[PDB]
RNA sequence: UCGUCGGUUCAGCGACGAUAAGCCGAGAAGUGCCAAUAAAACGUGGUUUGGUAACGCUCGGUAAGGUAGCGCUGAAACUCCGUGCACAAAGACCGCACGGACGCUUGAGUGUGAACCUGGCGUUUUUCCAUAG
DNA sequence: GGAAAAACGCCAGCAACGC
DNA sequence: GCGTTG
């Protein structure tokens, strides 16, 4: 249930700037969804003033927030667009207390988003030449018919020393991936690749 | 200009400390809870004005949804409830630094390079310039009266008029109070503050004062350098007097802390922790003392040589700042106090970009990497110029328009 | 040696405390642990409630200057003397003003020395451990 | 990795009128 | 002198 980071030097069919394009809309979606969701919770669980409501078939925050987010938010995978809503709501809830007491304001999110993957979507393969081939389900099929990505996105992975002991058993069938997260470094322009790991 | 002196507070003068403390304690409560409140109705407000501009068109007018020109008018009439407690003026001022610095911040809040802000649980206590009154008297006491509480609060606390406490008044403290009663300074917008490690109370006064006209010619230059073998070198033009500070106490107290830190359970977070808190809060004391001592006297310095513009480096592109002396200083805690002490001694502080600054060699101008032959000393090579390197430094650093002269 | 009080910070000095990097309570928001029960989303996923006291679990306690006893007198903290004013236990008192004598700093300021622009919020890296090359 | 700390950075420090 | 709103 561990993290561990894996640097991306280069995807396969693709440049770095048609990748990176892609990323940063990806992580404008993920901030948008991060910021609809705290405010759908700030609605669901009363809260929010007389104003908003002098101006549904929905069992939990969750649902209510994906439905609503899910049009304008299109261009994300669909299980990854419900791996992000769940932490913005599960974050709600575990922050209600102080927030309708008063010991916090909203929570909030940075521009630099991670994004997110569920297991789903993510795999890693060894070939016989040597590279690390990490394969990456992060668009919808409305985004793949307008970007005309044909296939998952396929990235070169920098596992050297003491992660290759940790990607081995994942391709062994020992460690199973986890919920995983795309991260970029601004200082050293550098994608990385959180992966998590299971091992019981 | 406007600058901030502490006091202590003694006892108040009618009640118990109990109860004061009590009291106290109830109104930092409700100002971290009217600061966070009004933080979250300044963002559900931003929020029901994008989405209005979404369906509507153009944005809402505060006055027609809210009842208010302002979103401080609504939120003060939301906290005013739940927040009863606290002095009306002081809740006002409360909302308005929360909604201020919302506003302020709102397309950092929007871009998501800057989070919203939350406040924590020791909070300062506002008071407005017309609830502080203070009053020397005959034996030599001072009473501050502080309009504190509300209207319902002064009714179940068994309150007739202000809060009285006395205040200990001496030193420095002295000056700026007698200043205060007739008049020279105004009382600005003040604190109640609470220090944990004495467990004291203090009345934190701004004041407005009007600092002192002198006449110091604005073409002499002073030029400061961060040595590597002196802490600061200090250097002009137009004179050869050169000042230092070199950091004997710096040395001393940088391993007094280091022979100390050799060395170094199950009721919470709190423990376990205690006593290397007192050692990181003795550092930091220590540095701000320090800062202030080195700035003061870097400022008496330019008084004396009727210098009227002081020039210092740019630290924000080094990254080998632990290379110099003082070694891992807070720099920027340095140069700020530089810069309120020279306004208010009337010199203007210009900021340079320290391009080479060590390599040329301040006499000629030959930029050569071989110049300094051994971190103290300075050679040049087309000159022969014999020197100090802090000194060589700080005499570039003293020239009007070096950065544009390098490069 | 570390700390407490002597207005604020750093240092000194006087007087004290110390196994204080100690010792003890209560409580249950969270990470575990144990029981059940298992939603949203696309077999995967992980939900909701209760208990439990292990916790860098939560909120707190716990040492540290001195002070005169018959409504008056006035004792006691960082130089002395005088004259006033104010003060009977104190988390709260040991102070203030003026005059002088002795110093100190550069005729004034000063009374242990130097200094005395803080508070709030944000950011991002650096520490410190654990870990593996 | 985790979980915090500390250096860097910025700005304020209300006003007018009514009971 | 507090309370409310620009």
């Amino acid at each position: 249930i561990k993290v561990y980071r894996y640097e991306i030097v280069k995807p396969l069919d693709l440049d770095w700037k048609e990748f990176g394009t892609i990323l940063r809309q990806l992580q404008q979606e993920t901030r948008f969804a991060l910021n609809k969701a705290t405010q759908l919770a700030w609605e669901w669980m009363g809260f929010s003033s007389d104003y908003k409501d002098n101006h549904l078939g929905y069992t939990n925050v969750h649902g209510y927030a994906y439905h609503t987010i899910k049009t304008k938010a299109y261009r994300l995978n669909s299980g990854n667009l419900s791996q992000t809503i769940k932490r913005a709501t599960d974050r709600f809830k575990a922050y209600q207390k102080e927030i309708l007491r008063g010991d916090m304001s909203i929570p909030s999110y940075k521009r630099d988003i991670p994004l997110d993957l569920i297991k789903e979507n993510i795999s890693v393969n060894r070939m016989n030449h040597g590279d690390y081939i990490a394969s990456l389900s992060l668009l919808s099929n409305p985004a793949k018919q307008e970007m005309n990505v044909k296939r998952k996105i396929s990235v070169i992975i920098i596992v050297r020393g003491a992660g290759k002991t940790i990607m081995d058993r994942i391709l062994s069938g020992e460690y199973q991936v986890s919920a995983s997260q795309i991260i970029h470094d601004d200082r050293k322009n550098k994608w990385y690749l959180n992966i998590s790991y299971d091992f019981e | 200009m406007i600058k901030v002196y502490r006091y202590e507070i003694v006892k108040p003068l009618d009640l118990d400390w109990k109860e004061f403390g009590t009291i106290l304690r109830q109104l930092q409560q409700e100002t971290r809870f009217a600061l966070n409140k009004a933080t979250q109705l300044a963002w559900e407000w931003m929020g029901f004005s994008s989405d209005y501009k979404d369906n509507h068109g153009e944005y809402p007018k505060s006055k027609d949804i809210l009842g208010y020109t302002n979103v401080h008018g609504y939120a003060y009439h939301t906290i005013k409830t739940k927040a009863y407690r606290l002095n009306s003026g002081n809740l006002s001022q409360t909302i308005k630094r929360a909604t201020d610095r919302f506003k302020a911040y709102q397309k950092e809040i929007l871009r998501g390079d800057m989070s919203i802000p939350s406040y924590k649980r020791d909070i300062p206590l506002d008071l407005i310039k017309e609830n502080i009154s203070v009053n020397r008297m005959n034996h030599g006491d001072y009473i501050a009266s502080l309009s504190l509480l509300s209207n319902p609060a002064k009714q179940e606390m068994n309150v007739k008029r202000k809060i009285s406490v006395i205040i200990i008044v001496r030193g420095a403290g002295k000056t700026i109070m007698d200043r205060i009663l007739s008049g020279e300074y105004q009382v600005s917008a003040s604190q109640i503050i609470h220090d944990d490690r004495k467990n004291k109370w203090y009345l934190n006064i701004s004041y407005d004062f009007e600092p002192q006209t002198r006449v110091l010619d604005l073409n002499k230059i002073m030029g400061i350098a961060l040595g590597v073998a002196v802490a600061v070198y200090m250097a002009f033009q137009h004179t050869p007097a050169r000042y230092k500070l070199e950091g004997g106490e710096i040395e001393n107290f940088r391993r007094q802390v280091e022979s100390r830190r050799i060395s170094m359970g199950g009721h919470g977070r709190d423990k376990r922790i205690k006593p290397i808190e007192q050692l990181r809060d003795k550092i930091a004391n220590f540095r701000d003392t320090t800062n202030h001592r080195y700035s003061r006297y870097i400022v008496d310095m330019a008084i004396k040589e009727g210098c009227g513009t002081i020039q210092m480096e740019d630290l924000t592109n080094i990254r080998d700042i632990g290379s110099r002396f003082l070694q891992n200083w807070t720099y920027y805690d340095l140069q700020q106090k530089i810069i309120y002490k020279a306004e208010e001694a009337g010199i203007k502080v210009i900021k340079i970009d320290p391009q080479y600054t060590s390599q040329r060699c301040s006499e000629c101008g030959n930029i050569d990497s071989g110049n300094r032959i051994g971190q103290a000393i300075f050679k040049c090579r087309a000159c022969g110029y014999e020197a100090n390197a802090d000194y060589n430094a700080a005499r570039n650093i003293a020239i009007p328009n070096i950065d544009k002269i390098i490069a």
